[PDB]
């Protein structure tokens, strides 16, 4: 198949490995998650436009809307834990080990 | 929390589950999943303490990762098939990604690390809602795509889930963590029998739902969240001790109780396909679940732990909790074995 | 698999309608009104056969009819048509509403010289009927034989023999 | 061109059917210069 | 090299993804994600999706990454070896993949990819007096009644949920 | 083609102007300054109001993205369905605004 | 469980999007309408097990329309042989393949 | 991991000691690498040196177990002239268990590992002989 | 397993072919056992709320028994129908494929040979 | 019911105007006699080709030429 498909898959894999290995902050995890969504957007849009599937052109808009609502919920959770601890570090979310 | 807002949010959770169940489009499956998760997040954060926000954060991160993997599998399937009908998949990579996404959503091992912490951090009612209702939609999606599921992957996930759940539940003293590890082992059983006869999976799902609902309803009726606070129940209401004894015996699969029927029919199905080592291993491993159930029954019903002075003050007042459907699911989770051929209604 | 068959370069040889887009647009309504029969025959052949190699001759006839249309325009109404397509060609979007006067002059000239009447609104968008002699393609998708369906359910439903036959249950 | 290679059939269709399929853009302009390729494929999108 | 414009843009896209995925700092990650989103919108525009690319600019970048950087400015108070190491190794795998693609005009990692320019897959015909993607999006109010209903209900419920969980009571 | 030429021209003109605006007084040798906000070292106070208005803007922006194809969608044959769906979407916008209004969401930044 | 609420109730909630060969606005055809139609007219009513083996050639044609790996490979081989012959100097390109053709219409 | 098992079972038993030992060592090293990867993931080490030392220790222990089992089973099949016999695999499993006890430096865990892994290796041999299926394909 | 059967007429508790089957009797032992389950649940409901078990609220226990009997009757109807469908499909497939189900050549014991293992 | 409208129109006139405009927008298209004109104007716009039908022999309604009397007419659109 095509080449830009390979580049978008590799971009998605890079963002997934970024999400799956936290460094210090929760915001970097959210950024990696939203980059994953952006790669999904580009891949689906290219496939739908190249395939001339007319009625599938509405799908990336719904995908963008739902994942941005997801991101709003995640930002609210990040703000709540930052108000609790004074920072958004992932090492402070360890009370539930016990 | 407003009663009306709570009502709207609960109907939104059920609406998301219904949208997943009834739809023939992959995008609608995805939409129902996000609607369900977005609506169920405030049920977890009903009490507004740091543990609930931590549990909600971990749950949100896990479900978002699983959802992105599911969308990846859907887009790969569209690329290699040009359609969106919810049926067998046309790519092994899409099948593997979707199977692991559904495993992450169900919390099966080795993606099990979020289940006990999330169950511990949230109240008993929201934990009941999670561990009972949240698992109806991924098992339905698995029920729709079984021609594309890799057998080795799903069987590995099943045996890993059963062993890890038993070994994890051996060490816990909190009731919610025990319920979480029990859930992990039961989903191991359910997805073990999935590829041979999914009707057995539906029967096991129904029986596990009823037994978990009974145990959680008894827990919120007595307002107990630890082992010792449950052990205080003999000096307050001994009928509840009898009920938790029979329900925990039935949860361990001991005949002639109704919990024996799912693993009995699962072993019956697995031996028809010349698989004998796996059902024996799963039974021997489920002995561990029986072990910590029997430890709970020792601490609660078959011995009298010392109580305190204020239990008299608690004697002078009756209970007023709405123990909804508690006798019905108490009866249905113990004396249902003579009605075993009723499983033909699920085919 | 097979070898795709293409017509030779002599079969694709025809003299073309070598006019620009605005020249075609100025006389588009009269071209649709006058040369409708071979155009609709070609379009019916095109939508039925789903193969341009089976519609090459109809396209050739379409070219011949269009060339004769423009030759008939050139014989009598060269100057008003030239002015009309010039003022059509000036416009960026090639509007029909910026050149009403020259359009009326060209229409009047071609009505009194050739008896041609331009169509009204919605006339050229009608669905017409075509009398042709080429036979209908009985299998235009080149589809092969469909698989035979499974046998269906027949007969009245009877109770199960000795019930469920599940272990010791007698029902 | 395709003469030296053994086992090559000139004009072999890739599909199992004899139905006419609309040619790819790379099937038409694949043997031509890059200017015509740019003017045909990206010509409409890039036009102002 | 001008026929490889979408391929070059995809290379810039994945390079920006490597850069922001190394997690140097949340604000620098946001900047890298903004640049990557702009390049991806360029990819979509060069493929023919004007409306979807302008949705990416209007909603993802102008409407949502603003919220991400706005929250990033309200935390992570203003003033490494790991970041440089992963950036270098990601650039190395990326350029190794490019060299292996362009040297042999074919590659297989999980699926099989072809190293020719991506102008080959395009359609040779015209769409008439309309654009196909605009008609497909516009069919949302005529065909996608159910999609509109579930999306609007999810958005309203999201408003209610966000108001519920940030109150603290 | 012409569009990205214009984009490059605007970008290089802006960066040329910024470079001249920065580095031209750098050629001056004026002086060296030591220089030893009303708040000295106070932490930025986290305000829920600004985050709330940001999230409300984001959600309304999403429903705006839903509302955007209305001029194209008005050309459909199914006019009753399109009118009903458009009115339902803007009614959901109004209902979300009213729920934010009544529950003191727009408070102290009204 | 897949509760077919739509078939029981007669509503059409997501069947319009579910395939590419369905009813599209303004009668716009897709690139692989014919191949998908032939594959669906195969697989209808025989189950997945029979349709995975019986007329698989329709699905191979559909997949070749969708992704076009064989056409890309054939073009790659033709262009590679052309490049080798051009470099070794025993092939001269024709005038119409170098931009000196003055195309038909 | 599929090709390692086939390349181990392609060699006839009691025929090539070196190649059987090499295949068993490769399988053991792969399993030890998986165990070490999960160990350094879930239980993070104090430094890079501690993590690489733990990785080397686990991989070497598993590889030594595999090599000892393969060599002992192949030698016992060669001596006894009984290639298809689970007693040779029982002897090899006990040898691997004793190697595990030697690596951990305690006698009791070594004896228990001898008994249990000898029984396990014997069961694997019986399953290979009788065609027992562990991940059985659906049939009915 | 039987989704192809329950695919042409979905979401039906009891299709029209089920009415050709004999309904369960009201003296069915399974129905009586389900009524006993309802009575036991009524007694537990009396017990957990600290009421006299066998005396308090006879209307509640009667509604428990009635509800259990109703739901159990309909479930039993569905169960009998689905086993009937199973047998019908099995016999139709056996009759339609005679090559795969040959008649076994039965032999009397005077011709068959069985090894004898003495117990001594 | 009557003084409430006067009070709310003296106090919040912006909300009164908004709700009145909304009510007009939601009840007027169901009441106007020009909605059918919008319907048959949108459905009479020729986006794609009117593919002809093969003449079997029985189509008196279908014209054989655009200028033939039979067929749909847009005189109502030309006059309105
Ligand atoms: C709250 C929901 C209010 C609007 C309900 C739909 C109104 C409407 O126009 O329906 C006709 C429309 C469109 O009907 P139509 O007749 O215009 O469509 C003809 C068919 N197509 C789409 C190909 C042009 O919807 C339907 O008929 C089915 C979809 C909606 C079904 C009801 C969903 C309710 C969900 C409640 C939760
Ligand atoms: C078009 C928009 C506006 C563009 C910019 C304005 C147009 C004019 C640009 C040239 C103006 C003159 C040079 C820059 C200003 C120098 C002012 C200054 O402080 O001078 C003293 C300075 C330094 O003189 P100094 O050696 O006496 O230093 C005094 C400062 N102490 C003693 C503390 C070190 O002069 C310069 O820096 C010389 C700069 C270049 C002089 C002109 C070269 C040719 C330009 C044509
Ligand atoms: C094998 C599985 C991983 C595959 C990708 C590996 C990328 C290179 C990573 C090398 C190891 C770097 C490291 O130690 O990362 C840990 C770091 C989180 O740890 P931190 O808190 O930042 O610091 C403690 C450091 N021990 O975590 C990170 O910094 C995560 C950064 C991931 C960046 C991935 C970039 C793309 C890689 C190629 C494509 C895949
Ligand atoms: C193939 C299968 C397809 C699907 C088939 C159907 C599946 C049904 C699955 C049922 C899942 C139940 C989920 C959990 C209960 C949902 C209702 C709820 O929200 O309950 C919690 C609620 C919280 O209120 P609150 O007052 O805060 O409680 C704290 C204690 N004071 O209220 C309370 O806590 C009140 C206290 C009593 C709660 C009792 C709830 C019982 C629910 C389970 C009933 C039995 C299962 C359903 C029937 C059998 C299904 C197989
Ligand atoms: C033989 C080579 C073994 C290499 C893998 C182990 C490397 C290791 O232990 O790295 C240590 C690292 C934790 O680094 P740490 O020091 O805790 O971070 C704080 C800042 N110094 O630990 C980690 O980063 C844990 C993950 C390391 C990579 C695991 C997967 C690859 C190696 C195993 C499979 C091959
Ligand atoms: C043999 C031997 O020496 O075992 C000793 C070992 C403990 O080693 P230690 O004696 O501490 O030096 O002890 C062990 O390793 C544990 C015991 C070894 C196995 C004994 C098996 C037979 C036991 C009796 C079985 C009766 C039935
Ligand atoms: C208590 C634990 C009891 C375990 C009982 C296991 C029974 C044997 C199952 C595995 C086995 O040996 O299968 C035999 C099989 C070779 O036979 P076959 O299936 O024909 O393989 C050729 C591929 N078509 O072999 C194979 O397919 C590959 C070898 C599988 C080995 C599995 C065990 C590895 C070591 C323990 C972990
Ligand atoms: C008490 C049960 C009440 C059931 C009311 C009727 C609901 C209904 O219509 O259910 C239909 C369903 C059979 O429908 P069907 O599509 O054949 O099943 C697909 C499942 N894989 O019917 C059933 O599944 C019947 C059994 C339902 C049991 C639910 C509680 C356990
Ligand atoms: C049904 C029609 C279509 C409906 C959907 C479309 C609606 C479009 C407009 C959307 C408006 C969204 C926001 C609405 C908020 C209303 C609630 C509100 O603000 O109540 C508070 C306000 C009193 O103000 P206060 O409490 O002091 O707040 C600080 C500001 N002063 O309270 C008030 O000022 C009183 C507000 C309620 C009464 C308004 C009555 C208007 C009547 C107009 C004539 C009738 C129009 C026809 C429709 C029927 C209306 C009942």
């Amino acid at each position: 198949m095509s080449l830009v498909y390979m580049n978008i898959m590799m971009a998605f894999t890079v963002s997934l490995t970024g999400l799956l290995m936290y460094r210090s902050h929760l915001m970097s995890s959210l950024l990696c998650l939203e980059g994953m969504m952006l790669s999904l957007f580009i891949l689906a849009t290219l496939m739908i436009l190249n395939s001339h599937f007319t009625l599938a052109s509405m799908m990336p808009i719904i995908l963008l809307v739902f994942a941005a609502c997801e991101a709003a919920l995640g930002l609210s959770l990040l703000v709540m834990v930052s108000n609790t601890y004074g920072t958004d570090y992932v090492q402070n979310l360890n009370l539930l080990q016990c | 929390m407003n009663p009306i807002i709570l009502i709207i949010i609960l109907m939104t959770v059920m609406l998301g589950t219904i949208i997943v169940m009834i739809s023939t489009h992959w995008l609608l499956i995805w939409i129902g999943f996000e609607m369900n998760m977005l609506a169920i997040i405030p049920i977890m954060m009903k009490k507004h303490n740091p543990r609930a926000t931590e549990a909600s954060t971990k749950y949100f991160l896990t479900q978002s990762t699983a959802s992105m993997l599911l969308m990846m599998a859907i887009i790969i399937n569209l690329m290699f098939s040009g359609q969106w009908t919810v049926m067998k998949l046309f790519n092994p990579m899409a099948s593997m990604l979707m199977t692991m996404a559904l495993a992450m959503k169900l919390g099966m091992a080795p993606f099990h690390f979020w289940v006990p912490e999330v169950t511990q951090g949230i109240p008993l009612s929201s934990g009941l809602i999670l561990l009972t209702w949240q698992k109806l939609a991924p098992m339905s999606v698995l029920y729709q795509i079984l021609p594309s599921i890799n057998l080795d992957l799903i069987l590995t996930l099943s045996i890993l889930s059963i062993t890890i759940g038993g070994w994890g539940g051996l060490n816990q003293t909190q009731l919610r963590k025990i319920m979480a590890y029990s859930s992990i082992a039961h989903m191991g059983w359910m997805t073990a029998v999935l590829l041979y006869n999914p009707t057995m999976t539906l029967l096991n799902l129904i029986i596990y739902i009823i037994m978990t609902s009974t145990m959680f309803t008894l827990f919120m009726a007595n307002s107990t969240t630890t082992t010792l606070s449950l052990s205080h129940t003999w000096n307050k209401a001994p009928i509840m001790t009898i009920l938790v004894l029979i329900t925990l015996l039935s949860m361990g699969g001991l005949p002639p109780l109704s919990g024996f029927m799912p693993k009995w029919m699962i072993i019956q199905e697995m031996t028809k396909n010349d698989s004998i080592i796996l059902p024996t291993l799963m039974a021997i491993t489920a002995l561990l679940n029986l072990y910590f159930y029997m430890r709970l029954t020792y601490s609660t019903a078959l011995t009298m732990f010392p109580s305190t002075n204020n239990m008299k003050m608690k004697w002078q007042f009756p209970t007023t909790k709405r123990m909804t459907l508690l006798p019905t699911m108490t009866v249905l989770s113990t004396m249902l074995l003579p009605l075993t051929p009723i499983l033909s209604i699920l085919e | 698999p097979g070898i795709v068959e293409l017509p030779s370069l002599e079969d694709l040889k025809v003299q073309e309608v070598k006019v620009s887009s605005s020249v075609l647009k100025a006389a588009a309504h009269h071209y649709g009104a006058q040369c409708d029969k071979p155009n609709k025959e070609f379009m019916l052949c095109r939508w039925e056969e789903k193969d341009p190699r089976r519609c090459l001759e109809e396209g050739k006839l379409v070219n011949q009819c269009a060339l004769e249309f423009f030759r008939q325009i050139k014989r009598h109404c060269a100057e008003p048509f030239t002015e009309y397509w010039t003022c059509i060609d000036y416009s960026g979007l090639q509007l029909f509403r910026r050149c009403r006067k020259e359009q009326a002059q060209f229409d009047k000239c071609v009505l009194d010289k050739l008896g041609w009447v331009r169509p009204d609104l919605g006339e050229l968008s009608k669905v017409t009927k075509v009398k042709t002699d080429r036979p209908l393609p009985e299998n235009p998708y080149h589809s092969r034989a469909r698989p035979e369906p499974n046998p269906e359910v027949e007969g009245d439903l009877k109770p199960a023999r000795h019930g469920s036959r599940l272990f010791f249950w007698t029902m | 061109i395709m003469k030296d290679v053994p086992g090559w059939k000139v004009g072999e269709s890739v599909f199992h059917t004899t139905r006419w399929v609309t040619p790819m853009m790379g099937e038409l302009y694949g043997l031509r210069t890059g200017e015509e390729i740019l003017s045909s494929t990206y010509g409409f999108i890039w036009y102002t | 090299m001008m026929t490889y414009i979408v391929f070059i843009l995809s290379i810039i896209f994945v390079m920006g993804f490597v850069g922001f995925s190394s997690k140097p700092s949340p604000i620098y990650g946001g900047l890298g994600l903004i640049v990557s989103g702009g390049v991806g919108c360029g990819i979509v525009l060069n493929f023919g999706g004007s409306f979807l690319g302008l949705m990416v600019f209007l909603i993802y970048l102008g409407g949502m990454m603003v919220v991400f950087g706005y929250t990033t400015a309200m935390a992570t108070e203003q003033y490494n070896k790991v970041v440089l190491g992963t950036f270098i190794t990601g650039l190395l795998m990326e350029f190794l993949m490019v060299y292996y693609v362009l040297k042999d005009k074919e590659v297989e990692i999980v699926f099989k990819f072809n190293g020719m320019g991506d102008w080959v897959i395009y359609d040779t015909g015209d769409s008439g007096f309309f654009s196909e993607e605009a008609m497909g999006i516009a069919a949302l109010y005529s065909y996608g009644t159910w999609l509109v209903i579930v999306t609007g209900w999810s958005l309203l419920i999201g408003v209610v949920v966000i108001m519920e969980i940030t109150r603290g009571n | 083609m012409n569009l990205m030429i214009t984009l490059l021209t605007n970008f290089t003109l802006a960066t040329l102007l910024v470079t001249i605006a920065f580095w031209l007084p750098q050629l001056n040798v004026y002086s060296e300054k030591t220089s030893p906000d009303p708040m000295g070292s106070a932490r930025l106070p986290f305000s829920m109001k600004f985050f709330l208005v940001a999230i409300t803007f984001l959600l309304f922006d999403l429903e705006i993205a839903l509302l955007l194809p209305l001029p194209w969608a008005s050309q459909t044959t199914n006019l009753n369905t399109m009118l009903t769906m458009a009115l339902l979407l803007i009614f959901l916008l109004a209902v979300s605004l009213a729920y934010e209004w009544t529950q003191k969401g727009l408070e102290w930044t009204e | 469980p897949f509760f077919d609420v739509q078939k029981k109730l007669g509503v059409d909630l997501d069947h319009w999007m579910t395939i590419q060969s369905a009813e599209q606005p303004h009668r716009i055809p897709a690139r692989c309408h014919a191949f998908e139609k032939e594959w669906i007219e195969c697989a209808h009513g025989i189950g997945s097990i029979r349709a995975e083996k019986e007329c698989k050639i329709e699905f191979e044609d559909f997949r070749e329309c969708l992704l076009r790996q064989k056409t890309m490979k054939r073009l790659n081989a033709i262009k590679r042989q052309r490049d080798k012959l051009i470099k070794e100097g025993k092939y001269t390109p024709p005038p119409h393949h170098s931009g000196q053709e003055d195309l038909r219409p | 991991a599929k090709t390692l098992l086939h390349q181990y079972w392609d060699i006839p038993e009691g025929t090539e000691c070196h190649r059987k030992t090499y295949a068993a060592t490769s399988i053991g090293g792969a399993s030890g690498l998986v165990v070490s990867a999960y160990s350094v993931a879930l239980k993070t080490p104090t430094s890079f040196l501690e993590g690489v030392a733990r990785t080397g220790r686990y991989t070497f222990t598993a590889a030594a177990i595999g090599a000892i089992f393969g060599l002992t089973s192949c030698i016992s099949a060669q001596v006894r002239e009984k290639p298809d016999d689970p007693l040779n695999y029982l002897i090899g499993g006990c040898a691997g268990g004793l190697t595990l006890g030697a690596r951990t430096r305690s006698y009791g865990i070594g004896a228990a590992a001898c008994a249990y892994m000898g029984l396990t290796a014997a069961l694997v041999k019986m399953g290979q002989l009788e065609g027992w299926k562990v991940f059985a394909e659906p049939k009915v | 397993m039987m989704t192809g059967r329950q695919a042409r007429a979905p979401l039906q508790f009891l299709p029209d072919e089920a009415r050709s089957l004999p309904p369960p009797k009201l003296t069915d032992p399974r129905l009586a056992y389900i009524g006993f389950l309802g009575y036991c649940s009524g007694l537990i409901d009396n017990a957990i709320r600290r009421r006299p078990v066998l005396s308090a609220g006879l209307h509640r226990q009667f509604l428990y028994i009635t509800s259990f009997v109703f739901v159990g009757y309909y479930l039993l109807k569905r169960q009998d129908y689905m086993y009937a469908v199973r047998d019908h499909d099995m016999f139709s497939y056996i009759k339609s494929h005679p090559e795969d189900f040959p008649e076994k050549d039965k032999k009397t014991y005077r011709e068959v040979f069985e090894e004898f293992h003495p117990v001594r | 019911v009557a003084a409430f409208l006067k009070n709310v129109w003296a106090k919040e006139p912006v909300l009164v105007a908004s709700f009145a405009i909304a009510g007009l927008a939601v009840i007027l298209p169901t009441l106007s006699p020009y909605t059918k004109y919008s319907l048959m104007i949108n459905r009479a716009t020729p986006y794609n080709y009117p593919v002809p039908l093969r003449d079997d022999g029985n189509m008196p309604d279908v014209p054989s030429h655009p200028q033939d009397p039979q067929g749909p007419s847009l005189e109502w659109l030309k006059r309105l």
